[PDB]
């Protein structure tokens, strides 16, 4: 599950810089979904949760932004 | 965690 979080989170951001948005938007939500998923069923410390959390916001922000700009 | 978690549920919903 973890490998999917980064694999999905990496491909998502890779598309953001490349130019893609539709595929990056879907990957963004999916990638972030795995991040919180593992955290919900695997909480070691605060440093780990603090990292995924901060990353979940940045990625989530782009998703909501692209979805808006894409429709607007 | 409450804000980030809610964000996902918001974006991912149909």
């Amino acid at each position: 599950n973890l490998q999917k979080a980064i694999d999905l989170a990496s491909k998502a951001a890779q598309e953001d810089k490349a130019g893609n948005y539709e595929e990056a938007l879907q990957l963004y939500q999916h990638a972030v979904q795995y991040f919180l998923h593992v955290v919900k069923y695997e909480a070691q410390g605060d440093k780990a949760k603090q990292s995924i959390r901060a990353k979940c916001t940045e990625y989530l922000d782009r998703a909501e932004k692209l979805k808006e700009y894409l429709k607007n | 965690d409450e804000e980030i978690e809610r964000q996902l549920k918001a974006l991912g919903v149909d």
